[PDB]
């Protein structure tokens, strides 16, 4: 995956999320091949968020 | 660690004192704007010392 630099203070980081589920939609085999490296931003967006 | 526990140490701390403004203002009528204001703040000095 291209690195991604989130913080995620405000919620309009949503976006991020959002992209990479667009991602899983229309490139489900592609985010097989990046899933883990994903992960790494999700678990930011999460330990901030829940 | 994938997350910094001193870091984490400090969004607790934050969590904390940001209820704690919150209840302030609702105790004195303050206005949406500045508290969301204020809440932005802790949040940008939590990914600061992140």
């Amino acid at each position: 995956l291209k690195k991604i630099a989130e913080s995620f203070e405000d919620p309009s980081s949503i976006v991020v999320v959002l992209e990479f589920i667009l991602f899983a939609l229309f490139f489900p085999t592609e985010f097989n091949r990046i899933k883990g490296d994903i992960q790494n931003v999700l678990l930011l967006f999460f330990s901030r968020w829940y | 660690t994938v997350t910094n526990e001193f870091a984490s140490r400090f969004r607790t701390i934050v969590a904390t004192l940001a209820n704690v403004v919150n209840e302030r203002a609702v105790q004195d009528d303050m206005q949406k704007a500045t508290r969301s204001c204020t809440k932005q703040w802790l949040r940008h000095l939590e990914t600061q010392f992140d």
